[PDB]
């Protein structure tokens, strides 16, 4: 809706000033209403103005011309909020064509460890600050995490490779600023199961709706019953849906009892009646016979003999009376019990086939949370979903690395510089590093300030990689120690031809067992090139990179003949695994909320350290190491914008600190 | 505000945490409960098989004529003297009394125990049938 | 997390 849709679009409230904003306009929003919303159309409008055109910079002048009154009358107001949007690089960020070269001057010094896309992006605006920046890369490429592979005319991504909807994502902008060529992948994903047969549609929409069933039962538990301690150990969300299945098959179970108990109340009832029925038989048959012996007397007989045989015959017809109301009775519980017979409840509450599509829907969980639901931490591990972006999911078809490559241009970045310390003091700061192909090359680098996007997989490292001079604060190492750090691999399949249905993009393979439910349990069909991308989730991740690829392309190759047949599927041209784990630069795929940690956790690890003071009594120094990447991210954890993000968030709180507010 | 048909009360969840194997002796518990019920089932229902063999046939060898009687209000000798053993044998019982006699409604009976109270000493034929 | 599924995105305990 115009205005309001940029707000939308840069993550903001268009109708309310946020917390951030609050910090740096006390004025206006302690202030009376009116100007508020003065405040607010100059934000969201100059927010659309830079949206609508992110390729070219939007500078103070430009915006105030583009305002009409009375929005444009106060200039101040208009410099200190554009002012605003492009330190926190909400404007002007990404790449764009600079309309004032940059002044030759430059201001501060800054390291920058890693050059994946949070380095990358925290780099690009304090070069536009005016600071001195230098990228301290361990690896041969920029790009982190962001991985490509490239042969030929193939192009998968053995890392990030999914943008996660453009609508309030950050890369909505790049995508316009790079050539990412941007394909919505089509939601359609039929299951295949160990044999290679679909799923019928029947079963799948049942098992499908119990297991979101099994998560909300699991989100009841944890808000509503606080089962969120047990035998002083945090409940994870694993324990949490086993306790939810166990109740379930305890109810079936109790639902049975109930129903056959239901029958022997019926059965001992009919049993009372059939032995008062047999009782009564008897009685009549005695009573038919004192009134045929009555009967036999021929007449003439006196009236004693005759009232005899009437007697008898009153007597008869009242027992019998008896027996057939009884008959009705019996006539009655026969069918009553024939309809219970008929209806008995359920004899499971899932079989061997259902379990099995079940813990695929549990593996797609442990695909998303890169790790085993027995990390997963039950309160807090979907604790960003109110953040999800709105739109389709869509494939990078040029190869994600486009992103950061493009990033780098214009960059000092060191390649192949691996930092070994981190030295922090109340004067600056010394990094230093080693050449990776030969590791007597020593280097040191002196800044006044360090950024650190190295992964959480680093930081964890028992024994450390990086030594931190002085060491890291006990509030910043327990958050390290406490925050999980899963994994995920990727089989890349390049054929010489499609043996597969182009239209749909995705398709699910069943495990035998519980325990290989991650492996390869999703195909991937996203390229132009004839490219499957197989993922191994959950923990056969971890166990799989102790496998050659010529075993898991094999197991690949086995689930795929079982459902195209043998003769469609031909031995492919070039395959590729990753092993995300066994990646020093990475030492596993990215963060999640185990149990005993929560959002709190990633704000821990954004929290700059800053130094004691060198002499005694001294006045308190200023921070110096800064941290930033997708663990750093409270909202958007896990994700490339989220690293983007926490990049710009960087930038701009070293300026402020660097360079002054405003 | 559990999701429908999910059963989930603080009792159950406590039963099945409460230790590490809680979960697989309820139930085995449930499990033997089942097995128990069933075989008391199979009991009953080969008892009731055998009740319904002694019940084989109904009881249509012993079920008699239906009479059918037109009701008269002359009481002859023979009716008068039904009734007193009738009436020594079911006491008040009226409907009982009409049904022996065969032409008598109830009300006539009841008449009956009025108009020949003194003759017929039913004061004394109640008290005969009271002792027993 | 939740945000990252594609395929089958899980609805259970979302708002
Ligand atoms: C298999 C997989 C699939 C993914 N899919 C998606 C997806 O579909 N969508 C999505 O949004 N996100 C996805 N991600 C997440 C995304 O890749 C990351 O969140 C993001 O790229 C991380 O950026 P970063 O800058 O925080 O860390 P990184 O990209 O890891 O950058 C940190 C840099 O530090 C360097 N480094 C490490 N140690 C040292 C040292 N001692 N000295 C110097 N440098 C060092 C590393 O080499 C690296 O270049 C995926 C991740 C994986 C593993």
């Amino acid at each position: 809706s115009g205005v309001e849709g940029a707000a939308f679009q840069s993550r903001l409230p268009h109708d309310r000033m946020t917390s951030q904003e609050a910090a740096c306009f006390p004025d206006i929003i302690s202030g009376p209403q009116q100007t508020q919303k003065v405040f607010l159309f100059i934000r969201n409008r100059t927010l659309q103005l830079w949206l609508d055109n992110p390729k070219i910079q939007l500078t103070f002048e430009a915006t105030l011309q583009q305002l009409e009154a009375p929005y444009n009358s106060d200039t101040v107001l208009v410099h200190r909020v554009h002012s605003y949007l492009e330190r926190h690089g909400l404007i002007n960020f990404g790449i764009y064509k600079r309309i004032k070269p940059l002044p030759t001057k430059k201001t501060g010094k800054v390291i920058i460890i890693g050059s994946g896309v949070s380095g990358l992006a925290a780099a690009r605006q304090l070069q536009s600050f005016g600071m001195d920046v230098t990228l301290l890369e361990a690896r041969d490429r920029v790009g982190g995490r962001v991985a490509t592979f490239r042969k030929g005319n193939y192009v998968a991504d053995l890392g990030a490779m999914v943008v996660t909807g453009l609508g309030g994502n950050p890369m909505a902008v790049v995508s316009k600023q790079v050539n990412m060529e941007l394909a919505k992948i089509k939601q359609k994903c039929p299951l295949y199961e160990a044999n290679g047969q679909a799923v019928p549609k029947e079963k799948d929409e049942m098992v499908e709706q119990e297991f979101n069933r099994l998560l909300e039962a699991t989100s009841y538990l944890s808000h509503q019953l606080d089962f969120n301690v047990l035998n002083n150990k945090p409940v994870s969300l694993g324990q949490a849906l086993e306790v939810v299945i166990q109740l379930q098959e305890k109810h079936v179970k109790d639902e049975q009892i109930e129903h056959w108990k239901k029958i022997v109340k019926t059965q001992e009832e009919l049993k009372e009646l059939l032995n008062k029925m047999v009782n009564l038989k008897e009685k009549i048959k005695e009573l038919h016979q004192q009134y045929k012996e009555a009967s036999e007397v021929k007449p003439p007989r006196d009236i004693t003999a005759e009232f005899l045989v009437k007697s008898k015959h009153r007597d008869l017809t009242a027992l019998c009376k008896e027996y057939d109301e009884l008959a009705e009775t019996q006539g009655k519980l026969e069918e009553k019990l024939q309809e219970l017979e008929a209806n008995p409840p359920s004899d499971v509450y899932l079989s061997s086939r259902d379990r099995q599509i079940l813990d695929w829907h549990f593996a797609n969980l442990e695909f998303a949370n890169a790790t085993p639901l027995s990390t997963l931490s039950l309160k807090h591990w979907d604790q960003d979903d109110d953040f999800e972006f709105t739109g389709s999911h869509l494939t990078v078809r040029n190869g994600y690395s486009c992103v950061p490559v493009a990033l780098a241009e214009g960059l000092d970045i060191k390649l192949n510089t691996a930092v070994r310390q981190v030295r922090y003091t109340a004067s600056g700061c010394e990094v230093i590093a080693v050449n990776t192909r030969s590791t007597s090359q020593t280097f040191i680098y002196k800044c006044d300030a360090v950024l650190c996007t190295l992964p959480l997989g680093v930081l964890k490292q028992q024994p450390p990689a990086v030594q931190f001079v002085p060491p890291l604060p006990e509030w910043k190492t327990s958050a390290v120690q406490r925050m999980g750090f899963g994994n995920l691999n990727k089989v890349v399949l390049c054929f010489d031809r499609v043996f597969w249905d182009p239209s749909v993009n995705l398709f699910g393979h069943v495990g035998s067992t519980t325990a290989s439910r991650g492996e390869l349990f999703l195909f991937w069909n996203l390229y132009k090139a004839p490219i499957l991308l197989a993922l191994v989730a959950g923990e056969a991740a971890g166990i799989m990179e102790n496998i050659s690829d010529d075993v898991i392309v094999g197991r690949c190759l086995a689930i795929l003949k079982g459902i195209f047949g043998s003769s469609a599927v031909p031995q492919p041209k070039e395959t590729v695994v990753s092993r995300w784990r066994a990646d020093p630069w990475a030492r596993g795929s990215y963060s999640y909320v185990a149990a005993g940690s929560s959002g709190n956790d990633y704000d821990l690890m954004a929290q700059p350290i800053t130094p004691g003071p060198s002499i005694p009594g001294a006045p308190q120094p200023i921070p110096r190491l800064f941290f930033a990447g997708e663990h750093t991210i409270r909202n958007y954890p896990a994700t490339v914008h989220g690293a983007l993000l926490s990049g710009l968030r960087e930038a701009g709180r070293i300026a402020d600190q660097f360079l002054g507010a405003m | 505000k559990p999701p429908k048909g999910m059963f989930l009360s603080q009792e159950d969840v406590e039963a099945v945490s409460a230790n590490a194997t809680a979960a697989t002796t309820v139930l085995r518990q449930l499990d033997m409960e089942l097995v128990s019920v069933k075989r008391q089932i199979q009991n009953i229902k080969q008892t009731n098989s055998a009740l319904k063999e002694k019940l084989d046939g109904g009881i249509e060898p012993y079920r008699l004529p239906e009479v059918i009687q037109k009701c008269n209000a002359r009481w002859t000798t023979e009716e008068q003297l039904l009734a007193v053993q009738a009436i020594r044998k079911y006491g008040r019982d009226f409907q009982a009394i009409s049904d022996v006699i065969g032409n008598k409604s109830v009300v006539q009976v009841k008449n009956f125990f009025v108009n020949y109270r003194r003759r017929f000493n039913i004061d004394e034929v109640l008290q005969e049938w009271e002792a027993e | 997390s939740r945000t990252m599924q594609t395929a089958r995105k899980s609805t259970g305990g979302k708002a």
